[PDB]
RNA sequence: AAACUCCAUAUAUAUAAUUUUAAUUAUAUAUAAUUUUAUAUUAUUUAUUAAUAUAAAGAAAGGAAUUAAGACAAUCAUAAUGAUCCUUAUAAUAUGGGUAAUAGACGUGCUAUAAUAAAAUGAUAAUAAAAUUAUAUAAAAUAUAUUUAAUUAUAUUUAAUUAAUAAUAUAAAACAUUUUAAUUUUUAAUAUAUUUUUUUAUUAUAUAUUAAUAUGAAUUAUAAUCUGAAAUUCGAUUAUAUGAAA
């Protein structure tokens, strides 16, 4: 529940594709404080995903519409070769080479 | 390309001795600049010459490896890089979700210094 | 004018359609389509049966750009994994709510056009719907009806009936005595001004009867609920309930239609939309047990996740726009029970047939014929139709000249 | 030919297009919720109206702003330009162009409709 | 789309709260785009290049 | 030394060329089979609307007769619908060399080996 | 297919009348003859103007009528080609032949 | 043409003593925005080269100064 | 000059732990053709030959830059040197105006004058390339125009990305369906059909008309929006209305 609850409120922080969270910050002027402003947020994203005592938002399904409109702007080969097409007795073999099989004894 | 190449074989050499593995150079997209300078004439005859600039990229990864050694390998490149190079690099630190001690615009500021000045002020009073 | 009388002045495919180049086909000698004896006629090409095209006529199984031109009468291959599967299904599945599905051009009308063929044979009264567009797209005249609380289209009703009048036996809609007594307001020319209205007593007059009722347009929505009524509470005699190029109804929520405040009129607020809903959601029930409700969607029509999602196909997405998803129409698929039964493509030994059957109607090309093996013009054909695909097939045929 | 308001109009011709190609100041959307509030379906045409929807058609547009009183309205508003001396009314005195449009060349329509009794 | 305005609405509150983000339901002109846009000025004023240059 | 290795089919029997056509490329499977093509892991009546685009890409097999001899497994990017069924219609005259090398010299006289080589010039 | 290309080499001309400015004199009207590819387009052209005054709406259809008439024998395009001929055996004399 | 939520194009004008004595305000603002308060006072308007005396009626506010004080002259050929 | 050289194309090797993925790619190096060979025919300076065709091998088919002189043109608002003239002004700054004026004429473009062609619609989203984003590119969502929704425009908010990563950006035509004045070639009311999205019959469906329509989108009214400190002379966009010439 808690879990469902993060998802929501990342909005398009959340890629469910991957499952992986993202968020960047460059507002102040050192690394070192942009680190510890995403560190904060995320302790702060945390506490109110694990307090469930007034709203867990189950009811609300988790939105994917940003996710779909940036894989419509990459293109997707999702295509593979049929299995029951595969004809693996047409492959070639091994021949025997008896100098080969000579020159490792 | 060819001093890039160069200090790129340079680098992989620096980071084996630190024992750093290193994978690459990989050959990124070269990025083409284009400039077009009409001429005196501008009559439709050769009066358009063209100018190009290339940027030729390459991308050394670095896996597993303490970050202290990771920082030798940057300084030490560093400190002998070659003429119209220039290099870029992104550092991945995996960390732990709770971190013990963590990891006000100039226009808000005068803004609030202008709504007490006395021209605005003479204004607010209610 | 301009225009004589024999002139072909219509675009390329209205004159295709009706100007009649039938005519100097080659008549040939087929058997006739018969499900009862299908093991006689099972991949072979088959024509219907001179009651099944009267009837498919009047019903509009047959439709424009399915070459039909080429040959005398419309004519059909007995398919094993397409028409005889689903009639199979059709005679033994208890539900008998079907929607049929396949890629464009790959036979969905045609098999409708089978299933009709099977309903009359099997003494069926057939109710088709076969372009729902004509009651959608605003081009003839609505009226809002009090009493039923949904706006009636009298000009659509009035084709609409006399269909299922000329399309199904007489001796069929005689054996269904009314349940009710009907009143209607009298619009024949001859006796309006001396009767006002026109009785229908029960178990004196039929259905037969109801069907012929001249009523005016304001009255001709009472009709259409009565008509529909009188054959679902009867158990004699099997419905069978048809709806081609159903997609449109699923992608057009909305008619061109706007009601008093400028605003579009849902389609369930038309009886037509209500009614069509109606039978397939199964709020109205046939008595007979045989009856059957075969929907079948077209490829000129838009798709959207509507019907992928009311067949199971595809997961629930709740912030889809209403344009692209009707959580209405699922609903009412899916307390039909309806099925998906998918059109396959041709195999190559059908390709087969069907060329064996063009060449001896004379519609080949002369190069396809002369200096060509038979077996290279089945691969070749083949491989340019898709790997099946009958309209593709024919196309390549008939209508690629390069 | 139905006769609308004095406007005559050819047995074929769809009313919600007729409409707005007769009547000063009616057009697609408007003519398109005359017809709609009349219940006329949307591809409705002339020949197919009744006495008594012609009468309603003609209650309906008499009850807008259309034909003279839309005309005097634009008539109205140009002469007020002209009588503030704005330079906008001086363009319209002189049959230029009013809206920053170049006059080396072309400005052959403002020479044309542009004036203080426009059509 | 089912999904009822005040639930989303109440997602969208918390969410803005915990990013620090400027949350305007009614959609009012706040002006915050003004607050927010980057200061050209250094880079504007350099374009001539370095004044302490030897002379 | 030379820098040319025989071409031999695969593990499973399939043999892999790659062709270009303006913008567009194309690498395709070609196995022996039934016939049956799939471009992009679509019908080919749906990717090519065209059938001069469809008869483009069927002629290198029946140049050689082989029109329901093989299975090809077609995938294609960039350019238009010209460019790809062209592209696809060149490698599959590649493939089929390895199934029977002397057909290369009838596949060489139909014109479908050589590479077009006319893309969208610059005007100069 | 077989009706267009025997319809194309009945009604297109052997042989056209063409002025050559040769010399500061009067230009020589001298026949010259046509290969099948410059046949075609004159018997394409001709065809095309016959199938436009035709009633249909739709070209394909214009076009399907006008070759159904002329595989059948009737089309105004036949005077075109006797007259075009005609020129030709007149200026016979004028030909070169080296 | 100003967004009307931007409010009108406000310039600094000595319209108090322009109330309080009469006296004609001359200026260059030919951007202003007429308001409703100049109605009555007297304004000399500059057109690039001289100063155009109007008065300001109520059927004025809204437009802008340069609207009345023409800067060219009309045009004519020596036919 | 040519050769050479580079680019393109074909191929080979190397690089990428194939999630910066396009490996069907990226970019370094190398190779290849200014193609080659047999045969018949026609010419020849007839030989160890060209033009031809035939057969065989080959991926092989296109471009780029390039010498010095001679005679002549341009103010270069695209750099100079001298002479010459201004030095409280021919130098410098600010506010506003002009460069946007309008009889005629000319050049170059854009949109049109309809049916081998215009308009709608097409969501498990038909199919590109080359570029751009720290003096930024702006996603999704929500709100309003505005209607179920979509579409289009703006506002609110400012996700990701300073980049083979995220964004500008689901390319468009194509193709399919529907519609389309002139056009009584239509539509409607009845009846009719084995053309049913349709046929036929009978009635009405206007005249006007060499002509401008449901073509065309100039001009103009009103309201709103965008950029900017500022849109009056003199900017861009949207809505309703207007609908010229052709
Ligand atoms: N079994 C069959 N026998 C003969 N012809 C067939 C058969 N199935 C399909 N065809 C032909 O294939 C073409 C397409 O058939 P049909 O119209 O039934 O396809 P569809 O999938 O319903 O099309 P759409 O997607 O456009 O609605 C027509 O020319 C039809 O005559
Ligand atoms: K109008
Ligand atoms: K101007
Ligand atoms: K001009
Ligand atoms: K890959
Ligand atoms: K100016
Ligand atoms: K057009
Ligand atoms: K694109
Ligand atoms: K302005
Ligand atoms: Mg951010
Ligand atoms: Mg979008
Ligand atoms: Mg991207
Ligand atoms: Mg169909
Ligand atoms: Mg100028
Ligand atoms: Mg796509
Ligand atoms: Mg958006
Ligand atoms: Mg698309
Ligand atoms: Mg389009
Ligand atoms: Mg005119
Ligand atoms: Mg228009």
């Amino acid at each position: 529940k808690s879990l469902h609850k993060f998802r929501i409120l990342a909005r398009s922080r959340y890629d469910h594709t991957t499952d992986i969270f993202k968020m960047s910050s460059d507002k102040f002027e050192h690394a070192s404080q942009n680190a510890r402003y995403l560190h904060d947020i995320l302790q702060r994203l945390l506490a109110e995903s694990k307090d469930l005592t007034e709203d867990d938002f189950s009811d609300v399904p988790l939105d994917t519409r940003h996710t779909i409109a940036k894989s419509l702007r990459k293109k997707k080969r999702d295509y593979e070769f049929p299995e029951h097409w595969k004809r693996p007795e047409d492959a070639p073999k091994k021949k025997f080479d008896i100098v080969d099989q000579l020159l490792s004894t | 390309n060819e001093n890039l190449d160069f200090y790129s074989d340079f680098i992989l050499r620096t980071g084996y001795y630190l024992g750093i593995p290193l994978t690459g150079p990989k050959p990124l997209p070269t990025r083409r600049e284009r400039w077009t300078v009409i001429k005196s004439p501008f009559v439709h005859a050769k009066s358009k010459e063209n100018f190009e600039r290339h940027t030729h990229k390459r991308l050394i990864r670095a896996w597993d490896t303490n970050p202290e050694v990771l920082q030798m390998l940057i300084a030490y490149i560093t400190k002998h890089s070659m003429a119209g190079v220039g290099m870029k690099c992104n550092f991945f630190q995996r960390s732990e979700i709770s971190l013990d001690l963590g990891s006000t615009s100039a226009v808000g500021q005068k803004v609030l210094e202008l709504l007490d000045s006395p021209d605005f002020k003479k204004h607010l009073e209610k | 004018k301009r225009v004589t009388p024999g002139s072909l002045y219509k675009n390329w495919t209205n004159t295709t359609h009706t100007a009649q180049l039938q005519q100097t086909a080659v008549p040939l000698a087929l058997p006739i389509f018969n499900f009862d004896d299908i093991s006689k006629t099972l991949n072979k090409v088959v024509s219907y049966s001179n009651k099944q095209y009267k009837s498919l006529h009047h019903l509009g199984s047959f439709k424009k750009s399915q070459f039909n031109e080429l040959f005398q009468k419309p004519v059909c291959l007995v398919r094993e994994d397409a028409t005889n599967s689903f009639l199979k299904k059709l005679v033994s599945h208890p539900v008998k709510k079907f929607i049929i599905t396949g890629e464009p051009g790959v036979g969905k009308t045609v098999l409708l056009s089978q299933a009709h063929a099977y309903a009359v044979d099997s003494k069926q009264i057939i109710i088709n719907i076969s372009y729902p567009e004509l009651f959608l797209n605003g081009r003839n005249d609505f009226s809002y009806d009090d009493d039923l609380k949904l706006f009636i289209q009298p000009m659509y009703l009035k084709k609409l009936i006399r269909k299922i009048l000329k399309a199904n036996d007489p001796a069929l809609l005689k054996s269904i005595e009314l349940s009710k007594d009907y009143k209607f307001s009298n619009a024949n020319p001859k006796n309006a001004s001396v009767k006002p209205f026109v009785t229908l007593n029960k178990t004196k007059n039929t259905v037969l009867d109801l069907l012929s009722v001249m009523t005016h347009p304001h009255n001709r929505g009472k009709l259409m609920k009565a008509i529909i009524d009188e054959l679902s509470v009867q158990s004699k005699v099997p419905i069978m309930f048809t709806v081609d190029n159903f997609s449109k109804v699923l992608t057009t929520a909305y008619s061109a239609y706007r009601n008093t405040e400028n605003k579009q009129i849902y389609s369930l607020d038309l009886q037509m939309g209500k009614l069509m809903m109606d039978i397939i959601s199964g709020e109205t029930k046939f008595a007979n047990g045989e009856s059957s409700t075969i929907l079948a969607i077209s490829g000129v029509d838009r798709t959207n996740k509507t019907l992928p999602v009311a067949l199971g196909k595809i997961p629930v997405d709740p912030y889809v726009t209403r344009y692209h998803y009707e959580p209405k129409f699922v609903e009412l698929l899916q307390k039909g029970n309806v099925t998906e039964f998918e059109v396959p493509k041709l195999n190559k030994q059908e390709v087969n047939e069907l060329i064996d059957y063009y060449k001896q109607s004379n519609v080949l090309l002369d190069k396809d014929i002369t200096g060509k093996k038979w077996e290279n013009l089945i691969d070749e054909k083949y491989f340019l139709s898709g790997n099946g695909n009958p309209r593709e097939l024919l196309k390549s045929l008939v209508l690629s000249h390069r | 030919v139905v006769h609308i308001l004095g406007k005559g109009f050819k047995g074929k011709e769809v009313i919600k297009i007729a409409l707005a190609s007769k009547f000063y100041g009616i057009g697609k959307t408007t003519a398109e919720k005359i017809c709609s509030k009349l219940g006329l379906y949307p591809w409705m045409r002339m020949h197919q109206l009744s006495e008594p929807q012609i009468m309603s058609i003609a209650s309906e547009l008499s009850t807008m702003t259309i034909e003279g009183d839309a005309r005097a309205i634009v008539k109205d508003n140009i002469a007020l330009k002209r009588k503030i001396g704005s330079y906008s009314g001086m363009r319209h005195t002189l049959h230029l162009p009013v809206r920053g449009q170049h006059t080396r060349n072309n400005a052959k329509t403002a020479r044309k409709l542009n004036k203080i009794d426009r059509r | 789309m089912n999904v009822p305005k005040a639930r989303l609405l109440k997602v969208a509150e918390l969410s803005a709260k915990i990013f620090d983000q400027n949350f305007n339901p009614s959609g009012i002109r706040t002006g915050s785009k003004i607050l927010n846009e980057r200061l050209k000025g250094p880079s504007v004023a350099s374009y001539y290049g370095n004044p302490d240059i030897l002379k | 030394s030379n820098n040319i290795k025989i071409k031999t089919l695969d593990e499973f029997g399939r043999s892999i060329a790659v062709g270009k056509r303006k913008s567009s490329t194309a690498k395709v499977f070609v196995v022996r089979g039934t016939g049956e093509i799939l471009v992009n892991g679509r019908q080919l009546n749906d990717y090519f609307l065209k059938m001069k685009d469809r008869e483009s890409i069927m002629y290198p097999l029946q140049v050689i007769e082989s029109v329901g001899k093989y299975n090809i497994f077609a995938t294609t990017s960039g350019g238009g619908p010209t460019g790809q069924a062209e592209s696809i219609m060149h490698a599959i005259a590649k493939a089929l060399v390895v199934f029977n090398p002397l057909l290369k010299s009838r596949l060489h006289k139909a014109g479908v080996l050589t590479r077009d080589y006319r893309h969208v010039e610059r005007k100069k | 297919i077989q009706a267009l290309e025997k319809s194309l080499d009945e009604l297109a001309p052997l042989m056209m009348t063409k002025t050559f400015n040769t010399g500061v004199a009067k230009a020589s009207v001298i026949p010259v003859p046509l290969n099948k590819r410059q046949r075609n387009r004159i018997a394409w052209n001709w065809i095309v103007q016959s199938a436009n005054q035709r009633v249909s709406s739709d070209f394909a259809v214009r076009l399907g009528e006008e070759l159904t008439a002329i595989a059948k024998g009737t089309s105004s395009a036949f005077e075109k080609r006797d007259q075009i001929h005609k020129t030709a055996i007149a200026h016979r004399a004028y030909i070169q032949l080296k | 043409s100003r967004s009307v939520w931007k409010g009108p194009n406000i310039v600094p004008l000595p319209i108090r003593e322009a109330m309080t004595k009469g006296t004609p305000i001359r200026t260059n603002a030919r951007a202003a925005t007429i308001l409703p308060q100049f109605v009555g006072l007297k304004f000399q308007i500059h057109n690039g080269k001289e100063y155009v005396p109007i008065e300001i009626s109520e059927d004025m506010v809204g437009h802008k100064l340069g609207e009345f004080a023409p800067t060219r002259k009309r045009f004519s050929y020596t036919q």
